[PDB]
RNA sequence: UUGAUGUCACGGAACCUUUGUUGUCUUCGACAUGGGUA
RNA sequence: UACCCAUGUCGAAGACAACAAAGUAUUU
């Protein structure tokens, strides 16, 4: 791999305004330290950084605790989106090995949101096996719930904590545990959103119309676009809705 | 305005090293990267890869040597009805040696000049008559001064090197630095400007593991790894190898029943017996500063 | 409740919260866990309260109730009886010393050191002095306004510090405080948490369970074994406490600091062992109908006590580090350390079983047997050679409580279940044990050791250095044992060490699909180096044990120094010794001592021939033990071991050419005079190379082997022994002997090193590898107007 | 500070993996100090 | 703001740099 490499190239190129500069930067440091972590083969190169004053300037400069904790979120967020793109076509060790890497860099409410999305998505691999569910699936939907409420506490209007809320306290339900408490004036303030911005809201919006017995929102499911993966789990929601 | 480093080229400065550019380093003292500013961008050299470093295990190791024989003494010990222990000699003062002298000043003309050795002669001889190398005189007891036990000439020793994970060439030039050539020697202990300490080494033997369950005797490919290890100098340096005669001609011990007078100057002419400048008259004649260190790398050039 | 009903701060004013855990059998690892407070009874040993009974309640009702009482022997998780300032002033003050004399690097150092002498106060007079003997030892005597050394002396001589209790408590805050100083000044304490599976797990009950009516016969008899369970290895039965952060793995004592055994520990072994017996495995889950396999209907029946002991001294504390395998250096976070306790402790053994068999079960016997024999192996870091205990004494009698006198009378006295009663069945157990019919071999087998060596030994030890008299960089390790409350030190070769030497044997010469076992991660993996040292997912098949000295050799000290390239003096700050043991040719240390494999590895020929394979290379003298080995220490001269009946040992078993004559030329003329020493100058080119040749095999096409070298002197020779400067005696003249070892005239291994080294960096075009790069050079001015006394003005 | 016709929690080993280790010749010569005279 | 030197004495280095805990699969 040679990350040390990395570092060189990212500081040539790197300038402190620019978010994809810092991205990069970030990003490279982060793999550098991993493989000494690691203990990996990489530890073998003996070699250091050229231009000895100008790479402490920059790496001194980088390492301002704005500069870094600002590329810090946005890094996990961009980690964040890629695996949501490539989900599909990874394995399930490579999967795993994906969120945990974004779970560890990341241990702000982007970096909040960011690590309770990680820790969602981290509980969805595990599948129950006969009848008994892996405790660790609750205990991830739990840490979801936990830094979720960190954001909510001071804004509870915020749409995307409010729904990754919502997701884990229905998986929490799905896994034969209790809905965590205030689970139904949460779910009222998001239909007071009302707008469905992944194939799990759908879900969401079904659990409200049996509660408040309201029909209005069933009309955006029948209109919801056939071009999905998941064709057959749509057709499901299409049957309830009707 | 210099630190010390600064004086030569950076290619030989150590490959893991101490900061001496210019900043305060201990700004990124919390993180993994602060260590590849310690670093030189190309790696390790041949004595680092061989030797190691902090950050990499040797692949040498040097056992202790045990002597062979019964000690012959330079002095014999005050008891005659024991052979084991021998009797003292009084050395003259041992100073610490001054970097200002081969860097004469602030001029960035001077350059750190080389790798200091000392060379091969027979003042032994005076200091065990109990006088003083330069001056001639009577060496007296002070607490600077030392008195030590010493062996004579003549007496052997033996020792292992284990070694792995060695290239060919890699194992000739370290047969080539242990046993150097008929007519060289190396120096060993206390006071090597003072003639002690002149020592030459001869392989017995070379061993070699095969496998877990085989090893082999070795002594038949030790002209086959000398060649390519002097084809491993040939490649890097092709015919510009006098950095390797210089270190010949101070390896070199005298023989033919040659006596080379080597000693430090007086700090002036009046504290010689013998009438020769001293260093107050020797740094405006001959090691005038202008002068001083091309005259201290070449080998064996007369100071009077 | 408790008499008078008190208050308290909290729980924690009363007990401590445990981590109890659950084993999987057949990985040797931990499932999951849960957690609980104790409150140890010698602190709140009694509840009281009222039973209310109506008038109208019959006569047999309450015999039956009292009755009932009497027989009940357990609640809450005991066994019962029913019956009707300094320490913060001192880091202040020497926070206050390091930080006003600008040494605050050493922090963690005092830290540590002061943590040692909490064992006893007299190692305060023993603090090292300096090289000179005198007061100005570099740690001690900082602030030299009063010192460190007077502080603790004061602090030793303070009359509410004479009690040893006193002394260790007040040791153990300054150790933390320190620490935790020494932490700001490195960020804050942090520490790295686990992604999942940090949650307690609970067993859930079934409610849908259906009932049942079971009748289990009028037959009923009860057995008593008591004894003792001796350690004959050091033991880590593993507890951390929260609010100690300075020693990461931490032993379980009790409130007053005694050795405890605990009930949970012993009825997990029990359990492990029928198993083991048995062989087959417990699938069953927390809750629901009770387990009705053969192993749970035992442990139904079984009792035991929790126990601790009398000897009451701080532990061991032990270095541990790992070694990444590519440079053969350590690994990046790879240092911590260990609390450990002592071999020697004697705890108290009392087992009860109840059942309908006429006596205990058979498989229990055999069980049983295996312990008197020494392979109770019961606490945690069994891998490397921790929790070994042979059962002593063993006592036992059986008692019929179908029989109604035998019943009456052991209501009468709660079953002989309290001290006085205790003492009282004591006098009618029979020595022994009941022999089992149908017994099994235990599972694993001791092979014993033996190993020489030919050359000085270190396994360093730098905090017991910063306390020792001797007062030299690093000393050799030691540990302790305990004979009633006495300790006794013994050099040693820590287990951990040598376990990690022959799993690096073994490693270095294997390979999975053609990869080195060194470089896999091991994840869903089936290797050798998985199945006998084992990994994070599964216990290993291999126990090693620590390695003694025979004879008891005494250590010397060497000293050392850097030469610097250039100068060819003393490089500025780097003089330094040690004290390794002594060892040489005419007499060379012999180390012994057992480890123990399972019979499953010395039945399979694979495993056996791998095993093999890499102690015959430990006896070829590839793999030196401990430190230093650069400079010649630790070279084994042979590896032998007896007990497997050669299934392991079985596989364990031209001159040279004339040196050239020299081209070199020098002119000497007769009158001349020449300087002592020149300077060669270097090439402008150093190669260097971005990535060397790993450790983690031997690499094919590169070679390994001995060279066996001739040293003659041409001229005579000085290597000194200075441990001694004033040899020659009838600021003092001073005087040195030859460098000796056991009486033979030697040179060390360094002298050599470091003499080729000068010589292979010069022929190679070298880097200067020693040399002074941050030396600030300066010249006097000269009385020169026009050069120099012009340009300078006021 | 319980609630009562129903408690196998003595129903659960803080267990598992980690080499106090890597690098270093007990060596060795010119240097201190600040004026004085016109 | 030019010129000129004068005196002979003396031990140094005594550990430094690095790591200071980290990990611990539940499945096509
Ligand atoms: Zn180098
Ligand atoms: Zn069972
Ligand atoms: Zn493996």
């Amino acid at each position: 791999s040679n990350p040390i490499r990395d570092i060189q190239d990212r500081l040539k190129t790197a300038k402190f305004d620019n978010k994809d500069d810092m991205m990069n930067l970030a990003s490279s440091l982060y793999k550098y330290e991993k493989q000494l972590m690691d203990s990996s083969e990489a530890t073998l190169c003996q070699q250091g950084l050229s231009n000895r004053p100008n790479s402490f300037s920059q790496l001194s400069q980088f390492r301002d605790s704005d500069i870094q904790s600002k590329a810090g979120g946005q890094t996990g967020k961009f980690w964040q989106n890629e695996y949501e793109a490539c989900k599909n076509f990874q394995t399930h060790k490579e999967r795993r090995e994906t969120l945990e890497q974004i779970i560890r860099f990341l241990q702000d409410d982007l970096l909040l949101k960011t690590l309770a999305r990680a820790y969602f998505h981290r509980g969805l691999l595990y599948r129950p096996k006969g009848f008994s569910v892996p405790a660790r699936k609750v205990e991830a939907m739990k840490k979801a719930i936990a830094y979720c409420e960190i954001i909510l506490d001071k804004n509870e209007e915020e749409s995307e904590a409010l729904r990754i809320w919502l997701y884990a306290a229905m998986e929490l339900r799905r896994c034969g545990e209790e809905y965590p408490e205030n689970f139904a004036e949460k779910l009222f303030y998001l239909a007071n959103d009302g707008f469905i911005s992944e194939l799990y809201d759908i879900r969401l919006f079904l659990e409200y119309t049996e509660r408040e017995e309201d029909n209005n929102f069933l009309d955006m499911i029948l209109q919801e676009n056939q071009d999905r993966e998941r064709l057959f789990e749509l057709c499901l929601y299409k049957a309830r809705a009707c | 305005d210099r630190m010390i480093g600064k004086r030569m080229s950076a290619d030989l400065r150590p490959c893991h090293g101490d900061w001496v550019e210019d900043g305060d380093l201990s700004a990124l003292n919390a993180y993994p990267e602060k260590r590849l500013l310690l670093r030189h961008p190309k790696g390790l050299c041949p004595a680092c890869r061989l030797f190691g470093t902090g950050s990499y295990k040797g692949r040498v190791r040097f056992g202790f040597a045990s002597l062979e024989n019964d000690p012959e003494w330079l002095i014999p010990g005050k008891n005659p009805g024991d052979p084991f222990h021998g009797g003292p000699v009084m050395l003259s003062l041992l100073e610490r040696p001054r970097p200002t002298w081969s860097i004469p000043g602030s001029d960035n003309k001077f350059k750190v000049p080389g790798r200091k050795f000392y060379v091969h002669h027979h003042a032994w001889k005076t200091i065990k008559d109990g006088n003083h190398p330069t001056t001639g005189k009577a060496i007296e007891q002070s607490p600077n001064n030392r008195t030590v036990e010493a062996l004579a000439g003549g007496n052997s020793f033996s020792f292992e090197i284990a070694f792995e994970n060695l290239k060919e060439w890699e194992l000739g030039l370290l047969i080539h630095s242990l046993q150097l050539e008929k007519g060289l020697a190396h120096k060993l202990g206390m006071a090597k400007s003072m003639g002690f300490g002149s020592v030459e080494i001869d392989v017995e033997s070379v061993r070699l593991r095969k496998d877990w369950k085989q090893w082999r005797n070795g002594n038949s490919e030790i002209p086959n790894w000398l060649g390519k290890g002097f084809a491993k100098l040939k490649e890097w340096f092709r015919d510009e190898l006098d950095f390797i005669e210089n270190l010949k001609k101070l390896l070199w011990f005298p023989e033919g029943d040659q006596a080379p007078r080597v000693c430090y100057p007086m700090l002036r002419k009046k504290d010689d017996p013998n009438g020769n400048s001293g260093y107050e008259e020797l740094k405006d004649g001959e090691f005038k500063k202008e002068d001083r260190q091309k005259k201290l790398t070449t080998p064996w050039t007369p100071w009077a | 409740s408790l008499p008078g009903k008190p208050d308290f701060d909290g729980p924690k004013a009363i007990g401590s919260q445990r981590v109890l855990n659950r084993v999987d059998f057949k990985s040797g690892k931990a499932h999951d866990f849960f957690k609980a407070y104790e409150v140890d009874h010698t602190r709140f040993p009694r509840f009281e309260g009222e039973i209310t009974i109506d008038n109208k309640v019959s006569a047999e009702a309450r015999k039956l109730l009292c009755d009932s009482l009497k027989f009940t022997d357990r609640l809450c998780g005991a066994l019962c009886v029913i019956r009707f300032n300094l320490a913060e002033k001192t880091a202040e003050q020497i926070i206050s010393i390091l930080d006003d004399n600008k040494k605050t690097e050493y922090t963690r150092l005092l830290a540590d050191a002061i943590r040692s002498l909490r064992r006893s106060s007299k190692l305060v007079a023993g603090l090292p002095k300096d090289h000179d003997g005198k007061d100005d030892h570099y740690l001690w005597d900082i602030g030299k306004s009063v010192t460190i050394r007077q502080i603790l002396t004061t602090s030793a001589d303070t009359k509410e510090l004479k009690n040893a209790g006193k002394w260790r408590e007040f040791c153990e805050k300054l150790g933390e405080a320190l620490y935790l100083k020494s932490k700001d000044m490195s960020g804050g304490l942090k520490i790295t948490r686990r992604i999942l599976g940090d949650a307690e797990f609970h067993g859930k009950p079934d409610r849908l369970e259906k009932s049942r009516s079971v009748s289990i016969g009028s037959v009923l008899k009860e057995t008593v074994v008591c004894g003792e369970l001796v350690a004959k290895t050091p033991f880590f039965f593993g507890a951390i406490d929260e609010d100690a952060k300075q020693t990461a793995l931490q032993v379980l004592l009790t409130p007053d600091n005694k050795y405890r055994l605990p009930r949970s520990a012993v009825r997990g072994i029990l359990r492990r062992d029928l198993q083991t017996y048995f062989d087959s495995p417990c699938n069953a889950e927390l809750g629901g109908r009770p387990c009705m396999c053969k192993t749970c209907r035992i442990m139904r029946g079984i009792t035991v006590m929790d126990a601790r002991s009398e000897y009451n001294a701080p532990p061991e504390i032990r270095h541990r580090t790992r070694i990444n395998p590519f440079t053969g250096t350590v690994a990046e976070g790879a240092l911590f350390n260990m609390e450990v306790a002592p071999e020697g402790i004697v705890f108290p053994f009392q087992l009860r079983y109840r059942g309908s068999e006429d006596g205990l079960p058979d498989a229990l016997k055999t069980v049983l047997k295996w312990w008197a024999e020494g392979q109770a192996f019961m606490s945690g870091a069994a891998s490397t050679g921790k929790g070994r205990f042979r059962m002593e004494n063993a006592k036992y009698e059986t008692l019929d409580l179908s029989d109604e006198n035998q019943r009456n009378d052991y209501l009468k006295n709660w079953g002989w279940r309290d001290e006085k009663g205790l003492e009282e069945l004591k006098k009618r157990l029979n020595s022994g044990l009941p022999e089992p019919g149908n017994y099994r071999d235990p599972k694993w087998h001791e092979i014993n050791v033996s190993i020489e060596m030919a050359s000085p030994f270190i396994n360093g030890d730098p905090i017991r250095a910063a306390v020792d008299k001797r007062g030299t960089a690093v000393v050799t390790f030691v540990k302790y044992k305990a004979e009633g409350e006495e300790a006794k030190p013994v050099c040693a070769y820590k287990a951990e060490s040598f376990r990690g030497v022959i799993r690096s044997a073994v490693a270095r010469i294997h390979m999975e699909d053609g990869v080195p076992l060194t470089e896999l991660t091991h994840s869903d993996c089936e290797c050798l180096l998985c199945q006998i040292f084992g990994s994070e997912y599964e216990a290993g098949k291999i126990r090693f044990e620590d390695l003694v000295f025979e004879s008891d050799p005494e250590p010397v000290t060497f000293d050392h120094v850097a030469i610097d390239r250039f100068t060819g003096g003393a490089a500025d700050k780097k003089k330094f010794d040690d004290s390794p043991l002594p060892g040489s040719p005419a007499r060379p240390l012999m180390l012994k001592g057992s480890f123990w494999i399972r019979r499953d590895v010395l039945e399979d020929e694979e495993y056996c021939k791998a095993l093999g394979k890499a102690l015959a290379d430990v006896n070829n003298g590839l793999y030196p033990l401990g430190g230093k080995s650069a400079i010649g220490y630790g070279q084994v001269k042979s590896l032998g071991i007896k007990g497997d009946d050669k299934r392991i040992s079985r596989l364990m078993n031209v001159a040279v050419p004339e040196k050239p004559k020299t081209d070199a030329e020098v002119r000497i003329e007769a009158e001349k005079v020449y300087y002592p020493h020149y300077f060669v100058e270097p090439h402008k080119k150093v190669e260097r190379e971005e990535k060397p040749c790993g450790h983690q095999k031997f690499h094919e096409g590169r070679l390994t082997g001995k060279i066996r070298c001739k040293l003659i002197t041409k001229t005579p020779l000085i290597v000194p022994d200075t441990s001694n400067d004033d040899f020659f005696r009838p600021e003092y003249h001073k005087s040195y002997a030859f460098f000796r070892l056991h009486k033979q005239i030697m040179i060390p291994g360094s002298e050599l090193r470091g003499m080729v080294s000068s010589v292979y960096e010069t022929v190679t075009n070298s880097c200067f590898r020693i040399f002074d790069e941050t030396k600030r050079l300066s010249w006097r001015m000269d009385a020169d107007h026009q050069n120099v006394l012009q340009d300078f003005l006021p």
